[PDB]
């Protein structure tokens, strides 16, 4: 027994090519679309709920996941990878960051821990990379909202919109033709199910896209009252309804 | 690839049989065992002139009453000597007395298989096998004068005479005519340096060869350049008698 | 226990009692009290014999480590480090050591090194250690001289040694006599205090007060 | 066994180099330029940004220019992430130091020390090498202002002037050719940005494809300053130097 | 083929064969010959030595384990003193906390678990030494043949090594014989060196050849050598 | 965790990791080492493969080991360091526990030692580095050049030299060097030193560093002038001619 | 024995109209032998200031640890460290000693960059906070710190004003403490810019 | 415990420190000196625990010679201190804590200003013109508290000193005797062989 990986999988090729991050990358591809788009008074992170079969609750499968009250995180590629690796970004902004300063990390700092961990499978013994590449929305104090995109490297870049996995191509040239510095969270909103319609087959409603927002702070979503600081989490999972709502002003 | 510790088809250990191979391209080394005493001989085989002869050190001191020649890769043979050092020395704090030159080789020897890449056996930490042999010669009051040949492979020999090195399988065949139970130590003495003289590239000289011996008298010793010189002068004159 | 250790012209004169005791308990009246390290090298023991016995011995088998790897003899500085250090190591444990470690080398010439169990390593020209170092201090004080001959060196260590076999409950037994040389170390012999004391009291005149 | 699958990432060519720290090398000559110029009166550090879009966020962003220390920064050239995992130990380095002995750590050591890391993965270990080439400007009170280079290899030199990632022979040339022992930070500022114009692999040069960092001894103070220009200050430096 | 299935012992071959266990085994039958019987009162062994060259000694071939245990090698000389060194530890164990002397039986079953756990992990080799074991405990003469496979069988006799086969038919022979040779060692230890004889090719048994040793009812392990061994030339 | 064999005997009794560790030192800047009858020099070269560094902060080729020791080598840059901060680590350690600094043969012994455990130890590989240790023991007044190389053996040398085109300058050497009558004076072995390097190095008036170690902890590096200037009066016993 | 009353030396922090103010003496003693007249128990990391009673060796290393934590914090951030949030640093990185505690008695004094708000906390020795609005003491005399602060104190007070109170608080404290005095200094403190002043006391 | 004094004058550091070195009921050594040079222009003495003392100050003395040489640069006076206030804050939390107090005296020749530093086992350091450790401060610093000025001489410092001494001498109930004294300047340390009577 004992794993005796303890060295690397993936190495350099002698054209300096690391060939199991650029097939994780490929990985990524084939995944489904995701989007972000930030707004002046928000972001908003969406992707399609893909469901593997008719009989299967997409429901309890979210591919748009809470990582702190003020920061969500959606993806494309493998989704086994993600679910880890939300599990360990979760925990890290609590043993990190958390449990030092008594505040939740800003989004630049939690997407670096995050970035950390898929660097380490990149180079650690035993290991393969993680076939994901994550959008991180969030919002902290000091610096606003921010979005971010994090590749199986480890590399991670800002954004003011962009798409990842299958129509990531074209959906990029569809974001860059409706995005400005003056976007209201409602018509960011509106631009990302417009994108996202061109990257889906099927059924488009409120039951086979999933959609989630980091804007306003929600005191009703709290869970208690008494102290004024805490206002609520301003990281936001649109309903069904109120996505289709939305898809009838298409 | 294949494991360090792997056999072959015919029941013998890869990096120990390789292992052997680089023993052969090593200087020729020699010792003889007599009623008198243990005689050990090397060849130092400098690579260039500029190369101070007397800091090649073939032959080293184990205790007083134990010696030892080495070829091969000598690198390898300094933390068998110092295991070896370290052996007698305990085993005279831990007894009051000197150690058998058998035990004190059946340890050094110990350390011989102790290699591998995790060897279900103990904690055999070291990548691959010595590549030196060395030639164990000494004297304990049970079996008096003594002359070992410990190889990689774990397995010592003893040997009333025997040559390691390149020129050993001539070297050898020589000794198997020369020795007989009654050499006294100087005939021994002649005769490393006469074998020496024929299995070495260049011309033998006190400066590219050297000897030693050890006797219950005196111990270990290793004879200086001007001892030697004499001795080989002395060989010279008896071989141009006839 | 006494135990002395002095330089002088003709190198080291190293001299000890012979007496174990227990309480009030006289276990023995002629035990070593000098360690032959190596036939250049002397270690007196004072405090625990059973510490004193095993580290210097020990020490012993680690200065012929160092001769064998450096081909040369080794100092009396590092020797006398070597139980240092090691002794150190075990600080707090419970260890009882009171020692002089002498050698003569051509580097260094007669040198002796105090290194108890506290971990304390001193270089000096004059050591008493024991529960009869006070008497011997005096003797020593007041006769010595770097300019001393080997003989009268001898005496005086031997003369110091039988003052505090003496006065001290805890000496006694015989006397140990050692000189040491470059060359090595010369045994002087084993005189039991008991004759040792009449004859020094007639011929020297001294011990007054005792009827004889 | 497992042996079967381990690449043997620290072993010897049978001309005496390392697989590895080669192919790093290699991987490391695909990255956006970056160059060190160190003037009588201060350093400039200048890269180029591989890859960028129109959605790219700029004002956040930072892929070549990292802060060490108050007196230290260094200029990045290869995998960003791996960058940042020896950026983060050198900064825990820098602090080391600072907490011993309660002086600002030396330029040298903090390369010195940054570069044995890197040996390391080249000696043992059977891990990849981090395909990282650091370009350190720095100043201390021994030797002033300084400028390094580290690569894979763990391997690290002074200069006057040097380049990192693509094109570093066409680049190193251009250098060389105008350089000049007396030169002052304002000379070295636009000496890196014609250098890149002339090497960049892209149309034309431009601010949102650019970082720009200086670290200077501020007259009107008598202390070092680290200045990370801000997308808007590298348009202004870039019309000004004649480039617009 | 095999090439492919032998490079460790973790492997299987397409037929279920473990050729490094297969390849030790092969170090055995060039190992030097050795016999081993025993009657109801004694057990014998008897080896051969060999030399290097005729300026060597002859390598010993025979362990005391205990005062009523020891066996004989063939095969890497080093293995075997890894594995009777065990042995005198589990005897000295058995000894030591429960004042028992060791069943040869039970020494049999230790070597075999030794030896397996060195045939089913990575990393490790096969022992490349076989084992004659003979002893006497609270049943009698015991004789124990051990393989590296870990495959150990008691017998009334055998041998390993080179031509090993010789002596074997020879004592599958003389069987009802030997087994009979009660109260009389200098029979059994004749009869020992006739099996032994029969593995002969190159020369003959001499004094500084032959090694010979025996356990049994009033007799401790004790191993003979040179001119004690040379009533039996 | 990582313990591969890597450093294993072929079926020739090669160990090539070892073998390929000696073609990293033949690839690195020659280096050069000569005893005179009261000191020892040391010459290395400076590569030309880029040139517009500052020599004031880039590493120089000649360690000191401790004040009356240094250390020079030709191969992996990388790969020297480590021997070097072990040396210097080993020589206070010594000092501490001998209360005397370490002879040049020990400190020799002892990088020699690292080495050679690098070539038997799993999960790592040789040095790509071959040295020359030069010094005078403490309180002694005779001159001290060693080598050592990857597989871990040394020795001492009246002059030698490793590196790239080590070849020649060790012939030029070898025909150039009596042991009768060693250079007697600083400057006349260091001439010969510099003498050594010009058969390789074509003229490189600052690619030629020469340092000059004394008896009693005197040790000092020339500059580009003091060697500039052997140089010249070097290239004139030629033209004389 | 007690390591809070080897060194001596005290601290205190008050509130007032958008300023805080913290002060401090200037002894380290060694029990009744008085060392050092200038052994400041004041520091600050950027816009906060942290002032440090107890045990010597402990005050020093906290300070530099502090740094060292600050200066990595600022390198990731981008910013430098609030009030609030060191407050939370200074807790956690005490509790992480629970049971081998650095013997110091902390204060945090400052004002948030963003919010303007004036800040002050004081912990014991494993971290526990204490948010005051008003004043935090510290050291070998804060009972009588306690004592003068309870009396002295008003809300609102004017930085000059403060600046008066804050100082005879800490200097009638100190000239009922053995441990304490030897010189103080007090730190004025606004968004803007913060005053260090050096008070004239008794030198016994 | 031992005498252990430390006066920084105008430009240069003087150590005094005693001789004796006494092991219950005798003194076994009269000519002990109790110092350490750390670099050239930095000097250590020392006192506390018997084996202890030592030990530390040689490990000291081990590592800056190490940085000399790694660095070829001679550590600041203030930087040398650092790195041994916080070897001894690891100590007094460490199984077996060292029990020695030090005084650190160093020339820095970057400021060319003597610099004295006191720190005791528990790591506690603090810069002065004039310390001590143990009772020494207790007889001698109302005398330096008096004569003592910033822009006093070497020649003035060793008078104050061999002042304090001879307080030390009619006051205190050991006999220590007597004190080595050491200068640290510009040029490095030098021992006044001459203070038996100066
Ligand atoms: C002297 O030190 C004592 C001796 O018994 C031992 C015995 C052998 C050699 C070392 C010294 N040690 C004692 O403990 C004992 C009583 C002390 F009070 C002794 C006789 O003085």
């Amino acid at each position: 027994m004992t794993d005796r990986y303890s060295f690397s999988l993936t190495t350099f090729s002698p054209s300096g090519k690391l060939g199991q991050i650029d097939y994780a990358l490929t990985a990524v591809k084939q995944g489904v679309t995701s989007l972000g788009i930030k707004a002046t008074n928000g972001v908003v992170i969406a992707t399609e709920k893909k469901s593997s079969s008719p009989l299967a609750m997409s429901e309890t499968l979210s591919k748009v996941s809470l990582l702190t009250p003020d920061i969500g995180a959606v993806y494309s590629g493998m989704g086994p990878d993600y679910r880890v690796l939300v599990d360990k970004s979760r925990k890290v902004a609590h043993t990190s960051y958390k449990r030092i300063y008594g505040e939740y990390p800003p989004t630049k700092l939690l997407v670096s821990e995050v970035a950390k961990i898929m660097q380490e499978a990149t180079q650690s013994g035993g290991v393969r990379p993680f076939g994901v590449s994550l959008l991180i929305a969030g919002h902290d104090e000091f610096n606003g909202f921010s979005l971010y995109q994090v590749d199986p490297s480890g590399s991670y870049f800002p954004w003011k919109a962009t798409a990842i996995g299958k129509g990531s191509v074209a959906a990029k040239t569809f974001l860059e033709k409706r995005w400005n510095d003056e976007l209201e969270l409602e018509d960011a909103i509106h631009i990302a199910l417009l994108t996202l319609k061109e990257s889906v087959e099927g059924e488009f409603n409120g039951d086979t896209i999933e959609l989630a927002i980091i804007g306003d702070e929600n005191p009703d979503l709290l869970g208690y009252t008494g102290i004024p600081t805490d206002k609520g989490p301003r990281f936001r999972k649109l309903t069904s309804q109120e996505i289709n709502d939305r898809l009838e002003a298409l | 690839d294949r494991g360090v510790s792997t056999f072959s088809p015919e029941g013998r250990l890869f990096q120990v049989e390789y292992s052997l191979e680089a023993i052969k391209l090593g200087s020729t080394a020699i010792g003889i065992a007599t009623k008198e005493g243990v005689v050990l001989g090397v060849e130092k085989r400098a690579t260039s002139p500029l190369l101070e002869s007397d800091s090649i050190e073939k032959i080293v001191e184990i205790d007083r009453h134990i010696g030892c020649a080495m070829s091969g890769l000598t690198a390898d043979a300094r933390s068998m000597i110092e295991h070896a050092r370290t052996a007698a020395v305990t085993h005279n704090l831990y007894y009051d007395e000197d150690i058998n030159v058998e035990s004190l080789t059946q340890s050094v020897c110990d350390l011989a298989l102790r290699f591998g890449e995790g060897a279900s056996g103990e904690e055999r930490l070291m990548s691959r096998p010595f590549g030196v042999a060395l030639l164990i010669a000494g004297h304990d009051a049970d079996d008096g004068y003594q002359l070992f040949h410990a190889e990689p492979s774990g397995t010592f020999y003893r040997y009333n005479a025997k040559a390691i090195g390149s020129g050993s399988e001539g070297a050898q065949a020589e000794l198997l005519n020369e020795w007989h139970s009654s050499l006294t130590l100087k005939e021994a003495e002649l005769l490393v340096l006469k074998i020496l003289k024929q299995v070495m590239e260049e011309k033998l000289d006190e400066n590219n060869a050297q000897l030693s011996c050890i006797t219950k008298q005196d111990g270990f010793k290793i004879y200086d350049n001007e001892k030697t010189a004499e001795l080989i002068k002395e060989l010279k004159e008896k071989e141009a008698a006839e | 226990t006494t135990t002395l250790a002095f330089r002088f012209q003709g190198g080291i004169i190293v001299a000890v009692d012979s007496r174990a005791t227990a309480g009030n308990w006289v276990a023995s009246q002629t035990v070593k009290k000098v360690i032959e390290i190596n036939p250049f090298l002397l270690g007196t023991m004072a405090g625990g014999a059973a510490d004193c016995q095993f580290w210097e011995t020990w020490l012993g088998s680690q200065c012929r480590l160092h001769e064998l790897r450096e081909k040369e003899r080794i100092s009396v500085a590092a020797a006398s480090k070597i139980l240092s250090n090691l002794v150190y190591q075990y600080k707090g444990a419970g260890l009882s050591m009171g020692t002089m470690i002498c050698g003569y080398t051509r580097k260094e010439g007669p040198t002796i090194y105090y290194v108890d169990s506290d971990g304390t390593r001193l270089k000096g020209d004059i050591f008493c250690v024991g529960s009869g170092q006070t008497f011997a201090y005096g003797v020593l004080d007041s006769n010595y001289k770097w300019d001393l001959s080997v003989e009268d060196a001898l005496y005086l260590g031997k003369r110091s040694i039988l003052a505090a076999a003496h006065r001290d409950a805890y000496s006694g037994g015989s006397v140990n006599l050692y000189h040491v040389t470059e060359d090595g170390w010369i045994y002087h012999g084993n005189h039991d205090v008991g004759e040792l004391f009449w004859k020094v009291k007639e011929e020297e005149g001294s011990f007054n007060n005792v009827i004889g | 066994g497992s042996r079967r699958y381990d690449s043997r990432t620290t072993i010897f060519s049978p001309e005496g180099r390392l697989y590895q720290v080669e192919y790093a090398l290699e991987s490391i000559s695909h990255a956006g330029t970056a160059i060190g110029i160190m003037a009588s009166d201060g350093i400039v550090l200048a890269a180029e940004r591989k890859v960028t879009s129109t959605l790219l966020e700029q004002d956040t962003s930072t892929e070549k220019l990292y802060k060490l220390n108050d007196k230290i920064a260094v200029a990045v050239a290869g995998l960003t992430a791996d960058a940042e995992i020896l950026i983060n130990t050198a900064r825990i380095h820098a602090q080391n130091y600072l907490k011993t002995y309660n002086e600002d750590i030396p330029v040298e050591i903090l390369v010195r020390r940054l570069s044995d890391i890197k040996q390391g993965y080249t000696q043992h270990g059977g891990l990849r090498p981090f395909g990282v080439s650091f370009i350190y400007a720095g100043y201390d009170d021994r030797y002033g202002y300084q400028l390094y280079t580290s690569n894979p290899s763990g391997n690290y030199t002074g200069w006057k002037a040097i380049s990192v990632g693509a094109n570093t022979s066409a680049a190193q040339t251009l250098l060389q050719m105008d350089y000049k022992d007396d030169m002052k930070v304002d000379d070295a500022i636009e000496l890196a940005l014609k250098t890149l114009s002339k090497t960049t692999d892209s149309s034309a040069l431009t601010y949102d494809r650019l970082e720009f960092a200086t670290i200077r001894k501020g007259a009107n103070d008598g202390e070092v300053y680290q200045k990370i220009f801000k997308p808007q200050e590298i348009k202004d430096i870039l019309v000004k130097t004649g480039i617009t | 083929f095999r090439n492919n299935y032998d490079g460790d012992t973790v492997t299987f071959s397409p037929t279920g064969r473990l050729f490094q266990v297969e390849y030790a085994l092969e170090a055995i039958k060039q190992g030097s010959v050795t016999v081993g019987l025993r009657s109801n009162t004694h057990a014998v062994l008897v080896a051969l030595k060999r030399n290097a060259d005729e300026l060597s000694s002859y390598q010993k071939k025979i362990i005391k384990c205990d005062e009523h245990m020891g066996l004989s090698l063939a095969g890497l000389a080093p293995d075997a003193r890894v594995l009777s060194n065990y042995l005198r530890q589990q005897c000295n164990y058995s000894s030591l906390v429960f004042n028992r002397k060791l069943a040869v039986e039970r020494a049999g079953h230790l070597l075999c678990d030794k030896a397996q756990k060195n045939t089913q992990s990575y990393g490790g080799r096969p022992y490349g030494v076989g084992l004659l074991i003979i002893g006497y405990d609270k049943s009698g003469a015991h004789l124990l043949e051990f393989q590296p496979s870990g495959n150990v069988t008691e017998l009334y006799g055998t041998a390993i090594g080179a031509r090993s086969q010789g002596a074997k038919t020879y004592l599958e022979r003389t069987l009802d014989t030997f087994i009979k040779i009660d109260g009389n060692p200098d029979e059994l230890i004749k009869a020992g060196v006739e099996a032994i004889s029969q593995s002969l090719r190159d020369e003959s048994l001499t004094v500084d050849n032959l090694s010979i040793a025996i356990v049994g009812k009033d007799t401790p392990f004790t191993i003979y050598d040179g001119e004690a061994v040379a009533k039996y030339i | 965790g990582y313990d591969r064999a890597l450093s294993i005997f072929s079926p020739d009794g090669h160990i090539f990791q070892v073998e390929y560790a000696l073609e990293a030192v033949k690839r690195g800047t020659c280096a050069v080492g000569v005893k005179g009858k009261n000191c020892v020099v040391l010459g290395c070269e400076r590569r030309s493969t880029l040139k517009l560094q500052d020599t004031r902060i880039t590493p120089s080729k000649v360690s000191k080991i401790d004040s009356h020791v240094v250390l020079s080598f030709s191969g992996l840059n990388a790969d020297s360091r480590i021997l070097i901060e072990k040396a210097r680590v080993e020589a206070q350690s010594h000092r501490l526990t001998l209360e005397d600094p370490v002879t040049v043969e020990y400190l020799t012994r002892y990088v020699a030692g690292v080495q050679q455990r690098y070539t038997q130890s799993g999960g790592v590989r040789p040095f790509g580095v071959s040295t020359l240790i030069a010094g005078f023991d403490p309180r002694d007044d005779e001159p001290k050049l060693y080598q050592t190389e990857p597989s871990g053996i040394y020795s001492s040398w009246s002059a030698q030299t490793i590196g790239r085109n080590s070849k020649t300058v060790r012939e030029f050497l070898e025909k150039n060097y009596d042991r009768k009558e060693p250079p007697a004076t600083v400057e006349e072995c260091v001439k010969l030193t510099v003498r050594s390097l010009l058969e390789v190095v074509q003229t490189g008036a600052k690619n030629i560093e020469i340092t000059v170690v004394k008896p009693d902890s005197d040790i000092v590096a020339l500059s580009s002038e003091e060697i500039n200037q052997y140089v010249t009066q070097i290239e004139q016993e030629k033209q004389e001619q | 024995s007690d390591p809070s009353s080897i060194n001596g030396g005290i601290v205190v922090a008050m509130t007032g109209k958008d300023c805080v103010a913290i002060a401090c003496d200037l002894r380290l003693g060694s029990q009744s032998l008085g060392v050092s007249n200038k052994f400041e128990k004041i520091f600050h990391y950027g816009h906060v200031f942290l002032g440090i009673t107890g045990l010597a060796t402990d005050v020093t290393t906290l300070n530099e640890m502090f740094r060292y934590k600050t200066n990595l914090y600022k390198l990731k951030e981008e910013r430098a460290i609030e009030p609030e949030t060191f407050t939370q640093l200074v807790s956690s990185s005490l509790y992480e000693r629970r049971f081998g505690p650095y013997f110091v008695g902390p204060v945090v004094a400052g004002i948030n960059s963003k919010s303007g708000k004036p800040f002050i906390a004081g912990f014991d020795l494993i971290g526990c906070i204490d948010e005051a609005k008003d004043f935090i003491v510290s050291g070998t005399a804060s009972d009588q710190l306690f004592g003068m602060c309870e009396s002295l104190y008003e809300p609102n007070l004017e930085p000059e004003d403060l600046f008066e109170t804050i100082s005879q608080a800490l200097l009638n404290a100190a000239d009922r403490d053995a441990l304490s005095g030897w010189g103080a200094v007090v730190y004025i403190i606004k968004k803007d810019e913060v005053v260090k002043r050096y008070l004239k006391m008794r030198q016994d | 415990m031992d005498i252990i004094l430390g006066i920084r004058v105008q430009d240069s550091v003087i150590l005094a420190s005693s001789k004796a070195v006494t092991r219950g009921i005798s003194v076994l050594k009269d000519s002990d000196d109790k110092t350490r040079q750390l670099s050239p222009h930095t000097l250590m003495s020392f006192a506390g625990e018997a084996g202890d003392t030592v030990q530390f100050a040689e490990y000291i003395q081990a590592n800056i010679q190490l940085y000399s040489i790694r660095e070829d640069y001679e550590l600041s006076p203030q930087a040398v201190s650092s790195f041994v206030r916080q070897e001894l804050a690891k100590s007094i939390r460490s199984r077996r804590p060292y029990q020695v107090n030090v005084l650190i005296g160093g020339y820095d020749k970057k400021k060319n200003k003597p610099e004295l530093y006191q720190i005791d086992y528990l790591g506690t350091k603090v810069e002065l013109p004039y310390g001590a450790h143990g009772y020494s401060g207790f007889y001698t610093f109302s005398l330096l508290d008096h004569h003592y000025r910033p822009d006093m001489t070497t020649e003035e410092g060793l008078d104050l000193l061999k002042l304090c001494v001879q307080e030390l001498e009619k006051r205190m109930p050991m006999d220590f005797k007597g004190v080595i004294v050491k200068i640290v300047d510009k040029d490095g340390i030098r021992q006044v062989d001459d203070f038996q009577a100066q």
